């Protein structure tokens, strides 16, 4: 059981595009119960990000190819259409489930009051995927993974806030990820789009408090806050 | 969808 | 499940890109040992190809991996590189042997002496699949599936010289794929680039004779055929 | 390593 060797067949698989191979590996370091480094950190987010990611993709497509020929009429193909829609739901919420849990029961514990870092990165990890918990869910289902969703952006941000400056990449990520939450799940617009302008701000105000190296991966992200709130603002106008 | 980020 | 259904689950997996699925609805469609129609010759060509293409692709990036990393001197890292270059290798001649099978056991059977269209388009894919194997083969191994792949292409050279339109978007299609098995399997540039150089000539001779219906298919395997020409004529001048 | 460009698809309609 050599742990560098795993990291390297992480990378590997990033390179080959296996991301199932990817994650795989990563949860395998994970479970050695040893923190992990920034670069372990990316490979483990980016994994099930490509993994579930492709589940969603999917998914919107199922959805919208269900909305258009639900009108058209033709009773046994809706039913294989939401059939196959439900067969990617379960993969999606399979593979949630398995990142909660590594972030419930080795990630998040396992972090000090010190690796304030740490914490907000998994603890926003945690709103994302219990947000795509809730973009397929329904019912009094989907109001549990909202407020569990909600419940883990707002402790991010509450420990963003107080350690962390705004040009930070990590708390422009959160806020970034956080502002959509309340648009697209929520449907509170100005509270997304409030979140969305402070976050952005503020990154303004202490702008000189940069480095060179975030000095890039910072701004890359700040654009994304804009684009966010260029399209919000366009569609309360009709 | 809105974008995001991860990394 | 209704034959209709799986046809319908094909047509969705494709446009949800879960070829894998695409690719097992078909394998029931084609295990119902009925013809398949022209719609549904697309959908399982397209499914097997982009399965057994993701492994092509991540097999190149892996091996080439292989080849950058030889050099460092670690072994314990060319291992494990090796080690998961064959775990690919594994995964694609898997799929290649499924579609082969399907083609062998139940397409290329069924077919009668009068269509000649659908006999040279599963020849044509069974010559890919082959050729596929023979990308990831060495010694006596890669001998015996180029040999099955000649003889795959061969033959159905030899049915749309002689039944189809120079024109005809299938006749060309393989000429295309069988001019790259030349160029990079048999490593003779020659034979390839006179096969598709001929085949376009051809189908500019009589090109009076495209159908309505697929014109637009043929135009563009024509492009390939030239795109193809003016990228192999380019590498010869880089070796001389 | 360099492939050239294929093709596989069957005319639909
Ligand atoms: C990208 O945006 C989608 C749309 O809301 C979101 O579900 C996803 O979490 C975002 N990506 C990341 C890494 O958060
Ligand atoms: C696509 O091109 C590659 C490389 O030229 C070839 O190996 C492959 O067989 C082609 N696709 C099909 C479906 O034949």
């Amino acid at each position: 059981v050599d742990r560098e060797q795993l990291v390297q067949k992480a990378r590997l698989a990033e390179q080959a595009e296996r991301y199932d191979d990817m994650a795989a590996a990563m949860k395998n370091v994970t479970e050695l119960n040893e923190p992990l480094s920034n670069e372990e950190r990316n490979l483990l987010s980016v994994a099930y990000k490509n993994v579930v990611g492709a589940r969603r993709s999917s998914w919107r497509v199922i959805s919208s190819i269900e909305q258009k020929t639900s009108a058209d009429g033709n009773e046994k193909k809706i039913e294989m259409v939401r059939a196959y829609r439900e067969k990617i739901e379960k993969e999606l919420e399979a593979v949630c489930q398995d990142v909660l849990s590594l972030l419930d029961n080795y990630l998040i514990k396992n972090c000090s009051e010190t690796q304030y870092e740490s914490k907000v990165f998994y603890l926003k990890m945690k709103g994302d995927y219990y947000r795509y918990l809730a973009e397929v869910a329904t019912g009094e289902k989907r109001a549990t993974v909202v407020e569990s969703s909600e419940k883990a952006y707002s402790e991010a941000h509450e420990i963003s806030k107080e350690h962390m400056q705004p040009t930070h990449p990590i708390r422009l990520g959160l806020a970034l990820n956080y502002s959509v939450f309340y648009y697209e799940i929520q449907n509170a617009p100005e509270q997304a789009c409030h979140l969305a302008k402070t976050a952005f701000d503020d990154a303004i105000a202490e702008l000189d408090t940069l480095n060179e190296d975030s000095y890039k991966d910072s701004t890359l992200i700040m654009q994304l806050l804009r684009d966010n709130l260029t399209l919000w603002t366009s569609d309360q106008q009709d | 969808p809105p974008v995001s980020q991860a990394s």
